[PDB]
């Protein structure tokens, strides 16, 4: 199909953007911005506290994965309460999951304050993955686009 | 696997 472009994704992102139906595993604090060893290791760390909070009869948190130029929200599916909104500039690293096709995570927070989210989504993770790749990229490719715009004034 | 975000400021 059509190849993407900045102009295309701005659109998709811009406003409330995209949304898509997912479970929060958990939240861990971690030591650095980015890293898939790091990010792995507290996927299994917090797929194993769901595990034994399940076998007690507990459920995830059913919840909207929303994803705009406003960053990523995280949303109440029963309340519609935004429990964890960052920003785009206080996401630092976006995690795949070797072991499930139904999850990922993010690390985000300034500084010193890393946190893992581990998601497990409903349907297959990759295209929220991508989101967030192309959501990057075209607020990256954006301001280069005004500071190449800069250089050129002068 | 994963992916830096070349927009992040830690401060
Ligand atoms: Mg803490
Ligand atoms: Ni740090
Ligand atoms: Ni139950």
């Amino acid at each position: 199909g059509p190849e993407k472009t900045d102009e295309y994704l701005l659109a998709r992102f811009k406003g409330d953007g995209v949304k898509y139906k997912a479970k929060l595993i958990g939240i861990d604090d971690v030591p650095d911005a980015r890293g898939d060893k790091m990010s792995q290791d507290s996927m299994m760390k917090l797929k194993g506290m769901a595990a034994a909070g399940r076998s007690q009869g507990q459920h995830k948190q059913r919840i909207w994965v929303n994803i705009s130029l406003s960053g990523i929200k995280i949303i109440d599916e029963k309340t519609g309460v935004i429990e964890h909104e960052h920003p785009v500039n206080k996401i630092s690293f976006i995690a795949r999951d070797v072991t499930d096709n139904r999850a990922f995570g993010y690390v985000c927070g300034g500084e010193g304050q890393h946190q893992f989210f581990a998601i497990k989504t409903g349907q297959q993770a990759e295209p929220l993955v991508v989101d967030l790749k192309d959501l990057f990229q075209v607020i990256y490719n954006v301001k280069k686009k005004e500071e190449e715009k800069k250089k050129i004034e002068e | 696997n994963g992916f830096d975000n070349p927009n992040y400021q830690p401060q």
